[PDB]
């Protein structure tokens, strides 16, 4: 609610730099790539005679 | 298992210290105090 | 959405300070460009108000127009070109021979 919120300022601040740090968090340990995986499976027979 | 230990050792001390800084956070929208928390957060070596 | 709900109305009764009701010198050189742009806003207003009182007036009008993009529309999807992803140089080339 934010009438909750707006009696209690110090509360909000305190979820907002939570979520901000779980970012940050995230951001240190988060994969890169230029795409995402997206390659289709394939398998290849091979035979002599 | 002397290659795994190695690793694993220097991870530790960071835990306690992101800790930290979470419950104060947590201390704070509690009481709507900045200041507050500092009383609560002092009493942690007592009891170590 | 969760943002505004929660931090947006904190801050907003934190970080604004309540309107000075007489202010009378209100000059500054970045206030006169304000000042500019928030009248033109308002010219802007008016139009559109009797743009929309003559389009609800003028159904012909409105409805020959909407017809009109409606129609370029459809020219338009078929007429442009087709492609999956667009190409990219990635500084390497492969000659075969």
């Amino acid at each position: 609610m934010a009438q909750f919120f707006i009696h209690r300022p110090i509360f909000a601040w305190v979820i907002a730099l939570v979520i901000m740090l779980a970012g940050i968090l995230t951001l240190t340990k988060m994969p890169i790539a230029q795409y995402p995986t997206i390659a289709p499976p394939t398998v290849t027979i091979a035979a002599t005679y | 298992l002397s290659l795994e230990e190695r690793e694993s050792g220097a991870q530790a001390p960071f835990l306690y210290a992101l800790s930290l800084l979470i419950v104060f956070l947590c201390l704070a929208a509690l009481y709507e105090s900045w200041s507050i928390p500092f009383s609560v957060l002092l009493v942690v070596p007592l009891g170590v | 959405l969760i943002v505004a709900l929660t931090f947006t109305p904190a801050l907003c009764a934190t970080i604004l300070k309540q309107h000075d009701p007489n202010k009378e010198p209100s000059n500054n050189i970045f206030a006169r460009f304000f000042r500019s742009f928030n009248n033109g806003f308002d010219r802007m207003s008016h139009s559109y108000q009797n743009g929309v009182s003559r389009m609800l007036k003028g159904k012909i009008f409105s409805g020959v127009l909407y017809a009109v993009v409606v129609a370029l529309l459809v020219f338009l999807f078929q007429k442009l070109p087709s492609s999956f992803l667009p190409e990219e140089d990635q500084g390497v080339v492969m000659t075969l021979v």
